[PDB]
DNA sequence: CAGTCCCTGTTCGGGCGCCAT
DNA sequence: GCATGGCGCCCGAACAGGGACTG
C-alpha cells in the first residue's frame, strides 16, 4: 500500500535463483495453498508461468504454542546475490552493545513487511513453485509483488519506514536497545524480567496500531560463558592415558603457542605395555600445572572482523549433548560453546541438531549480526531428509558437511 | 482450433538471431506421408505458408505413433533450443497408481492432437520455418511456420502443462470434490457419485474444453477393469503395469543389455526381490552401444531367475487414507535391497530397490540407513506422510549404533521383523585398553617416486616385522601395518598407529569394502574377540612410534 | 610454507526405462 | 545430415576439499 518501488541493483552478470523444489507432506502441502490463496486474493502474490527461468523452494513450519502454520520462502540462495543491495546501499547497523544485556526478546515482524510493493523488474527473480502430492497436477507457479517474508532485503527497504515506527519507544527508553534482523526483531532491555516482559506486551501494542499482531520467548546473554579444555586428573596415570593427554596436549598446540610438551613425553621413551602405570615426575607435574593453568585465557592476538564470513562447526557427544565452536580463521575461535540435551524422552540426533544450529545462530545474530556456515556432522541424505519435520526459525543460514571423525577422545568434551 | 488461450511470450537468448540450417534428405515413403499432413494442419488454420523474405530453416521427419497407423509430424529445432530462453519445467515426479484412492466411479479421457491447438507467441512463429521437398526433389516445395505448438522446441510441453492447469482451474473451483489427474494432455477423473450425474459430469468436461478448443475424440475409457492410464492396467480394485515383454536373444550388446535393465528397473515396481547389481557389473568401462559382450556366469544366474518372476501375474492394491502405512525392507544379496511397501498384510502398494555403494567403505547397518531416507523421500512424493518400518534389525543392534557413532543419524518409527538376513554390526571394538595384551605399536611409510615402501611394528615384549612394499602410498603404508598386527597377534590386541586414515575407516566399524586390503582387514577383526587401538603423533617424541619410524627408512 | 599426492565424496553428463507430444 | 520435458537406474569423468609429505 505505500510508497514507491525501490530500485535494486543486482551485480552485473550474475544470473538469479534456479533451485528446485523438493517434496513435501500432506500437512504442510495442504496448510501451504491457502496461505497462499489468501495472499493471493489479497493481491500479494500473482500466479506466473514457464516464461520465468527462476524459482526458490517453500515450505511450511509450525513454530511451538501458535497453531499458525507460518510460510517460508528458503531465499538462502537469492540473498548471496543481492549482497550488494543489502549490505552496502541499505544497511542496517548492528549495536555494539545489544549482547551486553541481561535479556533480550525475539519479536516476529513478519506480516509487516507486506505493505510496500517489489520494483518491478526484481520481482521476475522471487518466484516459486507449490507442488501437488504424487503429481496430481503440474506444480503450480507464483511471484512476489510486495517485500518477501524471507529475503534480506526487505528489511534493507523497509528500514526506513521501521526506524519512524519505533520513534516513541526508542527515543523514550535510552536503557532498551533493539536489532531488526530478517523477518524478526529483537529487543533487548537490562531491567528485571517481571518489568520487561511487560515492556514487550507494551511495545506489541505500539506496532499493532499500525497493524502487527503476532506473538516471543526469554533468552539472556549473560547467562553464556566460555568452557574452554579440561585436562582430566586421577591418581593413576597409565601409559594408554598419557598417550591420549599428549594427543589432546597436541592440538592444544595450534592454539596456544606457550604449550610444552617435550619434557612429558621424555618418560614415554622406549617401547613399553599399554596398561603399564607410570608415575608422574617433577618436571611433568611441573608441566601438568603449566599446561593446566595456561588453558584458561582465551587465545590472545584474535579479533572480530566482519569481511569474512563466519563458520560454525559442531561434534556429536553423546547422551544428547553437543558441543561447538565459531571461528574466523582455523584455531583462531571466537566462542567456545557448549550444548546440553533438552531433558529425556526426546532421543533424537536430528531434531537435536537443528536445534543446535537455531541455538548457535541466534548467538551469532545477537552477537555479531551475521549467520556462520555450519559444518554439519551429518550426511547430506540424512538430513535433507528432516531438516524441516523439527524446525521452528524465520531464518535458513548457509552451511556445508563434514564427515571427519574426532582423533583423541575427543579434543574438547 | 487455434486461438482461444493467450500466447505465452517467448524470446530468443539475448544476442543471438534464429535457426538457418539446411533440411536433410528423407526417406521417399515418408514425404508422401507428411506431405499429406502438412496439407490437413494448413486447412485447420496449424501453419500457414510464407514467402522468400523469411531467412530460416530447421529440419524435420516423422515417425508412426505408438498404434503404427497415424504418424506423428516431428521437428528437429535442437540449432533453436540452444538460442531460446531458459524455461522453468513445471512438471515434477509422474503420479503412481499406488498413490491413488478408491472411487466408485472412474473414466479417463484423452485429447487428440494437443500440442497443435495452443497458439503459440505471436513474434516467435517467424524462427519455426522448415521447409518440405516435393515429391522427386525437382523444384523446392512449400514452407510455411509452425503456426501452432511445436513438437521438439526447447520447452514445448512446459507451455502446454502450463496453459492446461489454467483451463482447468475453472472447472476444478465448481467441482472442488471430483479427482483430476492431469499429465499432459492425458487426465484420469472420477468421483464416489453415480452413473447418472458422473457421465453428465463428464460430458460437462469435455464441452468445457471443446470451448477451450480441446476436442476429445470418443477415445475415452469404456469404464471397464481395462484402464490404459499412464501405461497400466488400473483395475476396480487392483492394478498391474504394462502387460511386459522381456527381449531374448542369443548374443547381447552393450546397447541390448541397457534396453534391458531400464526394462527390468520398470518392474521393479509391482514385481519384488528383482535385482540387477551383476546383471550391470558388466557396464563397467567406456562401452559402445554396438559392442558385442558376452554374459558372465552370475549374470546368466540372474537373467534366468529374473524371468520367471515376470512370468509370475501379480497385482498392487490402492491407497486408503484410513489405515496405516508400513514400508517392510529386507537385505538380498552383497550391496543389494528390496522392499514392499504395503498397508494390508498382503496387498502390497509398490515394491522396490535399492543398490547403491555410497562409499568405498561401508557398512550394513549404514546401508539400511540410507535405504531407509530413500523409501522416506520417495513415499513423501506420493503420500505426505512417512510410513512406519518393518526392518530386520535387533533394537539393541541400532542403539548401539548411534551411540558410539559420531555423525548423526537417526530412523522412524521401526518394528523388528525376524527375516534373514538380519542385519548386525558384526565386530566391536573396545573402548579401553586391554590387560595381558601384546601391544603391538604399527606404522608404516612410502617413497614416492620410487613407489615401493616398508610396513611394520614392534611390541612390548620385544616384537619385530617389517617388509618391503613393490607399489604402495604412505596413507597405504600405515594401513598395511595395521594388518600385520592382525596375524601376528592372539584373540586380544593392542594397537597403536600415526594415522587418522587409517583410525578412521575402523573405528566406523565397517562390513563391506572395495579396497581388498580392507575387505581383508575385517576378516580378521571379526575372530579377534576384543581389540583396542589408540592414536598418537606422527613425527613426535612419542614412545614406541620412535623406534618404528626409524625402522621403516630408506 | 606453497606445492604434490592420495583418498573420499559429491556433482555432471550420457544412454536406457516409462509416461506424453 | 534423426527431436522435447519429467522421474527413475547405473557408471565413469570431473571437481572439491583435508591431511600428510617435501624443496
Amino acid at each position: 500500500s505505500p510508497i514507491e518501488t525501490v530500485p535494486v541493483k543486482l551485480k552485473p552478470g550474475m544470473d538469479g535463483p534456479k533451485v528446485k523444489q523438493w517434496p513435501l507432506t500432506e500437512e504442510k502441502i495442504k496448510a501451504l495453498v491457502e496461505i497462499c490463496t489468501e495472499m493471493e486474493k489479497e493481491g500479494k502474490i500473482s500466479k506466473i508461468g514457464p516464461e520465468n527461468p527462476y524459482n526458490t523452494p517453500v515450505f511450511a513450519i509450525k513454530k511451538k504454542d501458535s497453531t499458525k502454520w507460518r510460510k517460508l520462502v528458503d531465499f538462502r540462495e537469492l540473498n548471496k546475490r543481492t549482497q550488494d543491495f543489502w549490505e552496502v546501499q541499505l544497511g542496517i547497523p548492528h549495536p555494539a552493545g545489544l549482547k551486553k544485556k541481561k535479556s533480550v526478546t525475539v519479536l516476529d515482524v513478519g506480516d509487516a513487511y507486506f505493505s510496500v510493493p517489489l520494483d518491478e523488474d526484481f520481482r521476475k527473480y522471487t518466484a516459486f513453485t507449490i507442488p501437488s502430492i504424487n503429481n496430481e497436477t503440474p506444480g503450480i507457479r507464483y511471484q512476489y509483488n510486495v517485500l518477501p517474508q524471507g529475503w534480506k532485503g526487505s528489511p534493507a527497504i523497509f528500514q526506513s519506514s521501521m526506524t519512524k515506527i519505533l520513534e516513541p519507544f526508542k527515543k523514550q527508553n535510552p536503557d532498551i536497545v533493539i536489532y531488526q534482523y530478517m523477518d524478526d526483531l529483537y529487543v533487548g532491555s537490562d531491567l528485571e524480567i517481571g518489568q520487561h516482559r511487560t515492556k514487550i506486551e507494551e511495545l506489541r501494542q505500539h506496532l499493532l496500531r499500525w497493524g502487527l499482531t503476532t506473538p516471543g520467548y526469554e533468552l539472556h546473554p549473560d547467562k553464556w560463558t566460555v568452557q574452554p579444555i579440561v585436562l582430566p586428573e586421577k591418581d593413576s596415570w597409565t601409559v594408554n592415558d598419557i598417550q591420549k593427554l599428549v594427543g589432546k596436549l597436541n592440538w592444544a598446540s595450534q592454539i596456544y603457542p606457550g604449550i610444552k610438551v617435550r619434557q612429558l613425553s621424555k618418560l614415554l621413551r622406549g617401547t613399553k605395555a599399554l596398561t603399564e602405570v607410570i608415575p608422574l615426575t617433577e618436571e611433568a607435574e611441573l608441566e601438568l600445572a603449566e599446561n593446566r593453568e595456561i588453558l584458561k585465557e582465551p587465545v590472545h592476538g584474535v579479533y572480530y572482523d566482519p569481511s569474512k564470513d563466519l563458520i560454525a562447526e559442531i561434534q556429536k557427544q553423546g547422551q544428547g549433548q553437543w558441543t561447538y565452536q565459531i571461528y574466523q580463521e582455523p584455531f583462531k575461535n571466537l566462542k567456545t560453546g557448549k550444548y546440553a540435551r533438552m531433558r529425556g524422552a526426546h532421543t533424537n540426533d536430528v531434531k537435536q541438531l537443528t536445534e543446535a544450529v537455531q541455538k548457535i545462530t541466534t548467538e551469532s545474530i545477537v552477537i555479531w549480526g551475521k549467520t556462520p556456515k555450519f559444518k554439519l556432522p551429518i550426511q547430506k541424505e540424512t538430513w535433507e531428509t528432516w531438516w524441516t519435520e523439527y524446525w521452528q526459525a524465520t531464518w535458513i543460514p548457509e552451511w556445508e558437511f563434514v564427515n571427519t571423525p574426532p582423533l583423541v577422545k575427543l579434543w574438547y568434551q | 482450433p487455434i486461438s482461444p488461450i493467450e500466447t505465452v511470450p517467448v524470446k530468443l537468448k539475448p544476442g543471438m538471431d534464429g535457426p538457418k540450417v539446411k533440411q536433410w534428405p528423407l526417406t521417399e515413403e515418408k514425404i508422401k506421408a507428411l506431405v499429406e499432413i502438412c496439407t490437413e494442419l494448413e486447412k485447420e488454420g496449424k501453419i500457414s505458408k510464407i514467402g522468400p523474405e523469411n531467412p530460416y530453416n530447421t529440419p524435420v521427419f516423422a515417425i508412426k505413433k505408438k498404434n503404427s497407423t497415424r504418424w506423428r509430424k516431428l521437428v528437429d529445432f535442437r540449432e533453436l533450443n540452444k538460442r531460446t530462453q531458459d524455461f522453468w519445467e513445471v512438471q515434477l515426479g509422474i503420479p503412481h497408481p499406488a498413490g491413488l484412492k478408491k472411487k466408485k466411479s472412474v473414466t479417463v479421457l484423452d485429447v487428440g492432437d494437443a500440442y497443435f491447438s495452443v497458439p503459440l507467441d505471436e513474434d516467435f512463429r517467424k524462427y519455426t520455418a522448415f521447409t518440405i521437398p516435393s515429391i522427386n526433389n525437382e523444384t523446392p516445395g512449400i514452407r510455411y511456420q509452425y503456426n501452432v505448438l511445436p513438437q521438439g522446441w526447447k520447452g514445448s510441453p512446459a507451455i502446454f502443462q502450463s496453459s492446461m492447469t489454467k483451463i482447468l482451474e475453472p472447472f476444478k473451483k465448481q467441482n472442488p470434490d471430483i479427482v483430476i489427474y492431469q499429465y499432459m494432455d492425458d487426465l484420469y477423473v472420477g468421483s464416489d457419485l453415480e452413473i447418472g450425474q458422473h457421465r453428465t459430469k463428464i460430458e460437462e468436461l469435455r464441452q468445457h474444453l471443446l470451448r477451450w478448443g480441446l476436442y476429445t475424440p470418443d477415445q475415452k475409457h469404456q469404464k471397464e477393469p481395462p484402464f490404459l492410464w499412464m501405461g497400466y492396467e488400473l483395475h476396480p480394485d487392483k492394478w498391474t503395469v504394462q502387460p511386459i515383454v522381456l527381449p531374448e536373444k542369443d548374443s547381447w550388446t552393450v546397447n541390448d543389455i541397457c534396453k534391458l535393465v531400464g526394462k527390468l528397473n520398470w518392474a521393479s515396481q509391482i514385481y519384488p526381490g528383482i535385482k540387477v547389481r551383476q546383471l550391470s557389473k558388466l557396464l563397467r568401462g567406456t562401452k559402445a552401444l554396438t559392442e558385442v559382450i558376452p554374459l558372465t556366469e552370475e549374470a546368466e544366474l540372474e537373467l534366468a531367475e529374473n524371468r520367471e518372476i515376470l512370468k509370475e501375474p501379480v497385482h498392487g492394491v490402492y491407497y486408503d487414507p484410513s489405515k496405516d502405512l508400513i514400508a517392510e525392507i529386507q537385505k538380498q544379496g552383497q550391496g543389494q535391497w528390496t522392499y514392499q511397501i504395503y498397508q494390508e498384510p498382503f496387498k502390497n502398494l509398490k515394491t522396490g530397490k535399492y543398490a547403491r555403494m555410497r562409499g568405498a567403505h561401508t557398512n550394513d547397518v549404514k546401508q539400511l540407513t540410507e535405504a531407509v531416507q530413500k523409501i522416506t523421500t520417495e513415499s513423501i512424493v506420493i503420500w505426505g506422510k512417512t510410513p512406519k518400518f518393518k526392518l530386520p534389525i535387533q533394537k539393541e543392534t541400532w542403539e548401539t549404533w548411534w551411540t558410539e557413532y559420531w555423525q548423526a543419524t537417526w530412523i522412524p518409527e521401526w518394528e523388528f521383523v525376524n527375516t534373514p538376513p538380519l542385519v548386525k554390526l558384526w565386530y566391536q571394538l573396545e573402548k579401553e585398553p586391554i590387560v595381558g595384551a601384546e601391544t603391538f605399536y604399527v606404522d608404516g611409510a612410502a617413497n614416492r617416486e620410487t613407489k615401493l615402501g616398508k610396513a611394520g611394528y614392534v611390541t612390548n615384549k620385544g616384537r619385530q616385522k617389517v617388509v618391503p612394499l613393490t607399489n604402495t602410498t604412505n596413507q597405504k603404508t600405515e594401513l598395511q601395518a595395521i594388518y600385520l598386527a592382525l596375524q601376528d597377534s592372539g584373540l586380544e590386541v593392542n594397537i597403536v598407529t600415526d594415522s587418522q586414515y587409517a583410525l578412521g575407516i575402523i573405528q566406523a566399524q565397517p562390513d563391506k569394502s572395495e579396497s581388498e586390503l580392507v575387505n581383508q582387514i575385517i576378516e580378521q577383526l571379526i575372530k579377534k574377540e576384543k581389540v583396542y587401538l589408540a592414536w598418537v603423533p606422527a613425527h613426535k617424541g612419542i614412545g614406541g612410534n620412535e623406534q618404528v619410524d626409524k625402522l621403516v627408512s630408506a
